[PDB]
C-alpha cells in the first residue's frame, strides 16, 4: 500500500509538470503573433 | 478691363479650391492604406 500511495503522488505530480510544460509552450506561441501585431499597429501610426 | 478681372479672381479661386480637393482626397487615399493596415493587425488578431 505503501508503494501504492507514493507511486501514485508520482504519477499525479507527473501530469501537473506535463500541464505545466504545455502552457509555457502555448503561451511563449502566442506572444509570437501578439509581437507581429504589435508591429502591424506601429506601421499604422506610420500611415497615420 | 473690370470684367476681365472678375473673371481672372474667379479663376484664381478655383485653383485654390481644385486644390483643396486635390489635397484632400490625397488625404483620404492615405487615410485607405492606415485603414488597410489595421485589416492586417485584426486579421492576425482573429488568427490568434
Amino acid at each position: 500500500t505503501q508503494f501504492g500511495s507514493t507511486l501514485q503522488n508520482i504519477i499525479e505530480r507527473q501530469d501537473a509538470e506535463a500541464l505545466n510544460a504545455l502552457l509555457q509552450n502555448q503561451a511563449a506561441e502566442l506572444i509570437l503573433t501578439n509581437l507581429s501585431i504589435q508591429d502591424k499597429t506601429i506601421e499604422e501610426l506610420d500611415a497615420e | 478691363i473690370s470684367q476681365s478681372e472678375t473673371y481672372r479672381r474667379r479663376r484664381q479661386e478655383w485653383e485654390i479650391q481644385r486644390n483643396n480637393a486635390e489635397a484632400e482626397l490625397k488625404q483620404i487615399d492615405a487615410q485607405l492604406k492606415s485603414l488597410a493596415v489595421r485589416r492586417e493587425a485584426a486579421v492576425l488578431q482573429k488568427t490568434s
